[PDB]
RNA sequence: UUGGCGGUACUUUAUAUCCAUCUAGAGGAGCCUGUUCUAUAAUCGAUAAACCCCGCUCUACCUCACCAUCUCUUGCUAAUUCAGCCUAUAUACCGCCAUCUUCAGCAAACCCUAAAAAGGUAUUAAAGUAAGCAAAAGAAUCAAACAUAAAAACGUUAGGUCAAGGUGUAGCCAAUGAAAUGGGAAGAAAUGGGCUACAUUUUCUUAUAAAAGAACAUUACUAUACCCUUUAUGAAACUAAAGGACUAAGGAGGAUUUAGU
């Protein structure tokens, strides 16, 4: 008994009407955009809505949407009993009919395997589904203790002898682990009008950006912005930074590089070239060497950039003096 | 029944508590385990309010030895408080807490380095009145 | 604490609209702009004049439709045309709206010397985004 | 930091990567295979595989730098090594064959052996007990012991030198004079040790 | 200037000063000034077709006009009268009945409980208040928090009654919580012939003693004011009761329902002993009246009748029959209950 | 039965932090700027943390609210025995904020208790439940992360602001209102913050931060002061900049304190 509106819940009759309007919505949206209604799809709908209702709101949940009711409306709002009031599932009164119905099946499988009576690593590089994924399969809220108990039961199933039916079952709750390989992506090897091989790669340090063009065969002649490298870089430390890629792979005096660095200062421009050269030099080295470069810092872009000044303090971190009290 | 049933002054209390707890730990009176630990006491510091009593015991090199010594010492600290009230050392004793003192290890370290050092050459709302009106 | 344009929490009985619920830092993220003109774009003139005209147009519509406005009005300038889009409660008779539309349009076209049109969407009652 | 904590410090040792697989300890071998699926920090601008790069000398340069003037600080260190090499060449040429053998003309070896001669084994940390400031003997770590040697050198030269002398001429004259265990920096080390011996009895008053 | 003018909501918010440092830790009244204003009506008295006057009159399309100075003065005076009348309406209110006193909540009806889950209306039930406590505790919200504990009773006057306690920070909420809770704890009280208890009842609930007596028709309810309220809810019309010891309202309500709900009907007594239950009224002479007969087999062994009973007698009951003078306060003339 | 604070000083805890470690500063000199004090015919407000280059992203006139002196009386508006009011109370308020604070709580409606002043957890589970607000998430810094910004409820300080504006109550209407002219001064003073120098990792010159040639202690370094010229803005130079000399003190700054991962 409060002014806050009563819980808004959706019946099967309500969602059913929301799906008829959506189906009639598609036929109108198709007629607007001049497309054929039969083939009009979810992808075309989202594109049409973006043209007819251009919104530049940064958060995409707040933009106009004409989606199917299944997506927008919470799925876990379906009638669980009939007209006579008798629930449909024998575990209705537990409050977690779907979680306990699943724990009922897995416990019955375990009993038959134990009564009836090889390597268990049938699948590798897989993980157990996270609670958020499980909650989606069950379509009901689970607690952290409920998730832990389900996994322990599934593990016990794997320990026991498993027929092909059991392996398919546990597969449903095994999700492929992401295979993000931190391995450098080698650039192609183009050919010049003369016919010499060369690779190109970009590099960015602070505000400086470089575009190197390493040549497979050379005597070590580096030209920066159409100038020599001793002239362009009068500082010793800046030249050393250009030496690091080649010296590491013992490839000094074997390549001819032509660089074009714009932006930043003297040190930031040398660093930008170093990464650009290291990435272009990848095409002319063995894969074992490319990994050696990656593990020495030569292929990682440096993310350190100047931080903004903050209002009310002298600098990015420097604070105004705390006046003597 | 049973289940329900179950400046200068601080200098004097700090020194005497140290003088007595050292004796309790030199015999199996507290326990045989506590006797075998061969624990040493750096000092005792009683708080100003007397809410607690700090007992600093000279920690050792091995973390495992220290972790075991800590657990055994703490479990017996409640019983150790009983022994001091029962022998009439002090009428009131605060909850004894055992603290570590790793200075002893540092004290040995200094001598080793120092010897090797190069010194060099020398009402109306509550009432029904509003309601009754309408 | 920041007090700017925030409808503060009550005890769950205050009905705030979508516009009222969102604080200033959600501008351009979850809620858009009530006025759309070209005067605040880069290298454009007459920002001061467009902003003053909007302030008046908002006070004028409130007084001309007193208690009949469900939400803040939306102002759209295209070329020299001004367009006022207001959600209005269905309190007044229908013919009274036809009078206030004819009056408010003619009066505002002769005051700012531009074509002004009024677009009214009638709601049965204020739309409540959430109870706070 | 802009590097997430999952990032690994880069290893810029050229020989380590090119060693035969069998020459690597299984612990080192494990790290290489693990690092293949991890993130590595980009190498610093001052981190290179150069055979002439000495970490200690690179560190000494940064401790002389003022306001991010690395070119000037590196120049002062480069001029110093040269000023020491030129000072030993003069003595070597002006010495007999017997004396010539002992004379060392490598500046990098005079710098490292000089600093080592200025490192103090023990230290003194200033504490307050009983309303007075009582310092106590402390044992110094390898990092604190190395920092103190470099800091004492960069401070003797910066301050206690004539107005018209330059740092490459005062630092060279101190590295060489320390290299023989007779400089003022060595005296500073003797005083720190000597003070600790005086306070050896009162080491008790340490709580950290 | 026209640009420094604020809306009514912000003007009253500032003037009322409800949200302020003084208000929270320790009179101006709000008014609506658009209540009587008709869109299109101004001081000048212009008449606007389609806004404040008919657009067409007797088939004639109207044009703009203005009221005369005399006509406008009447309209201004009429609105002033309506405003003054509205103020009178605010003062006026429908008086509701007091309870045991004029400033107390005990005995005050608060209506029937709210409808149930499936439209179960309880219009036949009445709710009465018995105690209202305003108690303050010590929580960080106000330092000393506020609490209202309300004891209520409900009954349909036809044998079904119940009581509950509702607690809240606001009194109105404590009423709803108690009122709807009591409908879930309905005792059924057995009434002899629908107007009195079946037999004398004496009980002690904690330190509160209650002593009820069965009485003939027309006797009325001569009981503690709280018992009269409950007896009306139960439907008892004639009874006597005395309360001694502590006067705790909760112990009296708990003690009353405990005793009234554990009484033995005549039909039950006939079954327990197997004998006929016969009634002898002095206004019917020696005529024996059979009020309950055993459901099963009637026994043939007469109930033992002792020569001298060992009943435990109350001195208060016996004292009267012994000829001892009563208090000046006993059996005074009182209004009909 | 609760709430509190007492000496919660005890164990873990903070993370550019309480001490320690590190770097550059402040504390000394010269100036710039705020405040207090003295003081003037001459604003006001802020004024421990959470004031002191604060309202001001800005005072030669204007700005201006101050003071002296002279003048106006239906005195901005369609109307009004009305206009106007920076007049008192921020201890009547709105509005917009500081603070604890990137702290973690605030918790409505139901249900249960041998009556409840209150409480309501156990996961191999024992009465609690299904929803909000903040946090998280999301979005922004235009790949990705991280980081930074933004966000941060309820209370605490009757904290700040009637002088952004609006407003309750009280006060002035030939004056507490309106306008014009000219002033709103200073320091053998204290203190907060900033700036520059004290130099050799320096000074000047050309390049450019590479390199080179000179200077390098009595004025060498070293005056964003005073003074002297020219110039820009302006009606007004009292302002700012650029030269010119004049050049004084200062030789790295006691206890002590600020910022930075
Ligand atoms: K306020
Ligand atoms: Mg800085
Ligand atoms: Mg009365
Ligand atoms: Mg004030
Ligand atoms: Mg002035
Ligand atoms: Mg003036
Ligand atoms: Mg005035
Ligand atoms: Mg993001
Ligand atoms: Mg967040
Ligand atoms: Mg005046
Ligand atoms: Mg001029």
């Amino acid at each position: 008994n409060v002014q806050a509106s009563r819980q808004e819940s959706y019946t099967e009759d309500f969602i059913k009407k929301q799906i008829e309007e959506f189906n009639i919505g598609k036929r109108h949206l198709a007629n607007m955009m001049g497309e054929d209604p039969e083939t009009f799809a979810e992808e075309d709908i989202d594109r049409a809505i973006a043209y007819l209702f251009p919104s530049g709101l940064f958060e995409k949940r707040a933009r106009p949407m004409m989606k199917h009711p299944e997506h927008i409306f919470p799925k876990q709002r379906a009638t669980q009993w009939g007209e006579d009031g008798r629930p449909f599932h024998f575990l209705f009164y537990t409050g977690k009919q779907s979680y306990y119905s699943l724990m009922h099946d897995v416990y019955g499988k375990v009993m038959q395997l134990e009564k009836h009576r090889a390597e268990s690593r049938d699948l590798i590089g897989s993980r157990w589904l996270i609670k958020e994924e499980l909650e989606e399969m069950l379509v009901e809220k689970l607690s952290d203790e409920d998730y832990a108990q389900f996994i322990r039961l599934l593990e016990k199933l794997l320990t026991l002898p498993c027929g092909p039916a059991e392996e398919e079952f546990v597969q449903r709750f095994r999700r492929s682990v992401t295979i993000q390989s931190k391995k450098q992506l080698i650039e192609p090897v183009q050919y010049d009008e003369q016919g010499m091989a060369f690779s190109t790669s970009e590099g960015r340090r602070k505000s400086a950006t470089a575009q190197a063009v390493v040549y497979e065969h050379g005597s070590g002649k580096i030209h920066v912005n159409g100038v020599d490298y001793l002239i362009y870089f009068p500082i010793t430390q800046d030249r050393e930074q250009l030496m690091f890629p080649f010296h590491f792979l013992d490839r000094l005096e074997r390549h001819d590089v032509t660089c074009t660095v714009s932006g930043g200062g003297r040190s930031a421009q040398a660093g930008a070239i170093r990464l650009a050269m290291a990435r272009a030099l990848c095409s002319f080295v063995t894969e074992d060497e490319v990994e050696w470069m990656r593990q020495a810092g030569l292929l990682t872009p440096d993310p350190r950039i100047r931080e903004r000044k903050k209002p009310g303090q002298e600098g990015a971190r420097r604070k105004f003096t705390w006046k003597k009290r | 029944n049973l289940l329900k049933k179950f400046s200068i002054r601080l200098r004097v209390l700090n020194g005497l508590l140290y003088k007595s707890l050292t004796e309790l730990l030199c015999t199996p009176q507290v326990s045989q385990e506590v006797y075998d630990l061969n624990v040493e006491l750096s000092k005792v510091s009683v708080t100003s309010d007397f809410s607690a009593c700090r007992v600093y015991w000279k920690t050792g090199v091995s973390a495992e030895q220290n972790k075991h010594t800590e657990s055994v010492l703490q479990r017996s600290a409640a019983y150790m408080r009983h022994l001091l009230i029962s022998q009439q050392t002090l009428r009131n004793v605060p909850p004894i807490v055992f603290v570590q003192d790793k200075r002893d290890l540092v004290l040995a370290e200094v001598d080793r380095l120092l010897a090797e050092a190069d010194f060099g050459p020398p009402h109306r709302d509550a009432s029904p009145r509003s309601f009754l009106l309408g | 604490k920041n007090r700017a344009a925030r409808v503060r929490v009550a005890k769950g009985n205050k009905p705030v609209s979508y516009e009222e619920a969102h604080a200033p830092h959600y501008i351009a993220h979850r809620k858009g702009w009530l006025s759309l003109h070209t005067g605040n774009l880069d290298g454009e003139d007459h920002a001061a004049e467009r902003t003053l005209e909007d302030v008046f147009l908002r006070k004028f519509m409130m007084g001309t439709f007193p208690g009949c406005l469900a939400d803040q009005i939306v102002l759209k300038r295209r070329a020299n045309q001004v367009d006022i889009c207001a959600l209005v409660l269905r309190q007044l008779p229908a013919h009274k709206f036809y009078f206030l539309v004819g009056y408010s349009e003619t009066l505002l076209s002769h005051f700012y010397k531009c074509p002004v049109r009024l677009h009214l969407q009638t709601v049965p009652s204020k739309v409540v985004y959430k109870y706070i | 930091s802009r590097y997430a904590p999952e990032f690994r410090e880069p290893l810029i040792d050229k020989e380590y990567y090119r060693k035969p697989v069998a020459e690597l300890t299984e612990e080192e071998k494990y790290d290489q295979e693990l690092k293949k699926t991890q993130f590595i920090k980009a190498a610093a601008a001052t981190e290179t595989s150069s055979v002439f790069a000495d970490p200690v000398i690179s560190k000494f340069t940064n401790m002389m730098m003022k306001g991010g003037n690395k070119v000037l600080a590196r120049s002062l260190m480069a001029q110093t090594l040269e000023a020491v090499k030129r000072k030993q060449f003069e003595k070597y040429r002006a010495a007999s064959a017997e004396e010539q053998a002992t004379i060392e003309r490598n500046p990098y070896r005079i710098f490292h052996e000089a600093l080592k001669n200025c490192e103090p084994v023990i230290g003194l940390v200033p504490i307050l007990k009983g309303g007075h400031f009582y310092q106590v003997p402390v044992p110094l770590a390898d990092r604190r012991r190395r920092f103190l040697a470099m800091k004492w050198m960069i401070t003797e030269c910066r301050e206690n030198k004539p107005r018209r002398t330059l740092m490459p001429e005062k630092l060279s004259h101190e590295l060489l004079e320390a290299f023989h265990n007779r400089g003022p920096v060595i005296k500073r080390k003797h005083n720190m040790h000597k003070m600790a011996e005086a306070n050896r009895a009162l080491a008790h008053y340490r709580w950290w | 200037s026209f640009f420094t003018k604020l809306t009514a909501e912000e003007l009253w918010k500032g003037a009322l000063a409800e949200t302020g440092a003084g208000a929270r830790k320790g009179k101006k009244k709000r008014k609506d000034l658009n209540r009587g204003q008709i869109i299109g009506e101004g001081r000048s008295g212009f008449l606007w077709p389609g806004l404040n006057v008919p657009l067409i009159k007797s088939g004639v399309v109207q044009n703009i006009g203005q009221r005369s100075k005399e006509e406008q003065q009447k309209v201004e005076a009429t609105m002033v009268e309506q405003r003054e009348e509205w103020d009178r309406k605010r003062k006026i209110k429908v008086k509701r009945e007091r309870g045991w006193s004029g400033n107390t909540w005990g005995g005050v009806s608060i209506g029937p409980p709210d409808p149930g889950p499936n439209g179960e209306t309880y219009e036949d039930f009445d709710t009465r208040i018995l105690e209202v406590r305003n108690v303050f505790n010590m929580t960080a919200k106000e330092g000393r928090k506020k609490s209202v504990r309300v004891l209520v009773a409900v009954g349909n006057g036809n044998g079904a009654a119940g009581f509950a306690i509702g607690k809240a920070a606001d009194r109105g909420d404590a009423f709803r919580k108690a009122k709807n809770r009591a409908i879930h704890y309905l005792h059924y009280i057995e009434r002899y012939e629908g107007h009195t208890i079946f037999h004398d009842i004496s009980l002690r609930f904690k330190r509160t003693q209650i002593r009820m007596k069965k009485q003939p028709r027309g006797y009325g309810l001569r009981c503690h004011r709280a018992i009269i309220t409950i007896c009306r809810l139960i439907g008892i019309k004639d009874m006597y009761a005395r309360v001694t010891g502590s006067m705790n309202m909760l112990n009296l309500t708990r003690g009353l329902f405990h005793g009234l709900a554990r009484q033995e009907t005549h039909q039950h007594l006939a079954d327990k002993k197997g004998l006929h239950v016969v009634e002898f009224r002095e206004e019917c002479g020696p005529l024996p009246i059979v009020v309950a007969s055993p459901h099963g087999a009637l026994s043939k062994e007469p109930e033992p009748e002792p020569e001298v009973p060992d009943t435990k007698l109350d001195w208060q009951d016996v004292k009267a029959m012994q000829g001892l003078k009563r208090s000046v306060w006993f059996n005074l003339k009182r209004p009909a209950t």
